[PDB]
């Protein structure tokens, strides 16, 4: 292990914590929870943005000067990708889209870009991969989000054998596009059973797999403590926010039951203890004002 | 009929422009803004001064109301009974002018 990356200092702001990290789609909504909490141990960050540098601004500052070292790279340029990666101990990637586009579907953000980072990041030498699927990732599921998301977990699997593969199931917290998306719906009461997961929470577990040797080559299940129905947690999200853009992939996955996975480990085997939706719904929609709980299952 | 086409007219213009005010900045996809004062959350304390000064308003203006038929009221026949009312209604709207002095109605908002 070199001296440059051995940890030093009591795990603050100017500390060393010996984790080089290159965090993909760092400019989204896990991103910028887990380059806060890198960024605020002494971690090196590497974050390479697609977007205009403005939409860069609030990560920096998040860690110690030098500590975030932003790139530019692109999802089907391989060399940009190991330009990111040559010098990092730990790759997590976060690329994701609810919505395909016009350069980009679905085949491309979950198959294509990630088996390209998984892949270079094999040939470069990086020890740690962590990839996010979801956790109603299936082959044979409605939508194509989800199926793509399986296709790509495959082969991230089958590219990097060690790469730690988390399965949040439908992650809330302020920029969140779950309780935010709920609470701007002003679809539907089915029989669709959800346990929604604290963003802190992943970000915890995110990093505690960092930490945990044991962790590689695993898949780990970041789940919520409560199991709600999807028709009471609508009401809930409309009780707490004080109220009397879609495609149908977002409702095919909405109505998309939170399956159950005991065979896979979740938080609790990484140390991290789950916050429930009531302590934190507050939090997220007080934004939303111009409360009894959520019947768990 | 020139005059109601001229006020739908400036109208519609006006309800243009403060729709393309309040529609055109709307499709920015920038963020989401969490967490969107001298007194914090008291309550609007009641001021008597403001409100002397607007019932003084209304009832000088009512005055003016009485005096606004002047420029045609000179072309009368009548011109000693006319001179004599109006000179009276200036008389009496400073007379109201000088009690509303004299009681200290005009004070902290002189
Ligand atoms: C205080 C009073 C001030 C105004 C006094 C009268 C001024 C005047 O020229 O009045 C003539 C006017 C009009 O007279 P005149 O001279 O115009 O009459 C000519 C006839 N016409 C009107 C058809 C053109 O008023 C009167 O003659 C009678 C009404 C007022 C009488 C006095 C009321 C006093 C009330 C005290 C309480
Ligand atoms: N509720 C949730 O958030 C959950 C998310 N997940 C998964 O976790 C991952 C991260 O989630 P989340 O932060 O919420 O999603 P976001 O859409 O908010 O973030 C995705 C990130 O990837 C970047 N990105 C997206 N498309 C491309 C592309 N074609 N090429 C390059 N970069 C791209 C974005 O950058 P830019 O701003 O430049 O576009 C952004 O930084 C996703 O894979 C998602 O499926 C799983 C479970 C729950």
């Amino acid at each position: 292990l070199h001296h440059a990356v051995i940890p030093h200092g009591k795990g603050g702001r100017s500390s060393v914590s010996g984790i080089v990290a290159t965090v993909f789609g760092a400019t989204g909504f896990l991103g910028r929870y887990l380059v806060n909490h890198l960024g605020r141990m002494g971690s090196q960050v590497i974050v390479p943005y697609r977007c205009e540098p403005y939409d860069t601004m609030h990560l920096r500052p998040m860690g110690d000067l030098g500590q975030i070292i932003f790139m530019d790279w692109n999802g089907r340029d391989k060399d940009s990708i190991r330009r990111a990666v040559e010098h990092s101990n730990v790759v997590i990637n976060l690329v994701g889209r609810e919505w395909e586009t016009k350069n980009f579907d679905f085949e491309d953000v979950f198959v294509k870009i990630p088996q390209a980072i998984a892949q270079v990041s094999k040939e470069a030498g990086v020890e740690k991969f962590i990839h996010i699927s979801h956790l109603n990732a299936d082959i044979k599921s409605s939508s194509k989000y989800l199926r793509n998301k399986a296709v790509g977990e495959k082969e991230v699997r089958e590219t990097f054998p060690e790469a730690t593969i988390i399965k949040p199931a439908d992650i809330f917290g302020r920029e969140d596009r779950f309780l935010n998306y709920f609470a701007n719906i002003r679809s539907l009461g089915k029989k669709t059973v959800k346990q929604p997961v604290y963003i802190v929470d992943v970000t915890k577990g995110i990093i505690n797999a960092i930490k945990d040797p044991d962790a590689r080559g695993k898949t780990f299940a970041f789940v919520g403590p409560n199991r709600y129905l999807l028709f009471d947690l609508v009401q809930y999200v409309f009780a707490v926010a004080h109220r009397p853009w879609t495609t149908r992939d977002k409702v095919e996955r909405i109505h998309t039951t939170d399956r159950t996975l005991p065979h896979l480990p979740g938080l609790e085997d990484l140390g991290v203890q789950a916050t429930p939706l009531e302590l934190k719904a507050i939090e997220v929609l007080r934004r939303h004002r111009t409360v009894q709980p959520a019947k768990t299952v | 009929m020139n005059l109601m086409i001229t006020l739908l007219t400036n109208f519609t213009l006006a309800t243009l422009l403060v729709t393309i005010a309040f529609w055109l900045p709307q499709l920015n996809v920038y963020s989401e803004k969490t967490s969107p004062d001298p007194m914090g959350s008291a309550r609007l304390p009641f001021s008597m001064k403001f409100f002397l000064v607007a019932i003084t308003f209304l009832l000088f203006d009512l005055e003016i109301a009485l005096l606004l038929p002047l420029p045609w009221a000179s072309q009368t026949t009548n011109l000693n009974t006319m001179l004599t009312m109006a000179l009276l209604l200036i008389f009496l709207l400073a007379v109201s002018l000088a009690y509303e002095w004299t009681q200290k109605g005009l004070e902290w908002t002189e």
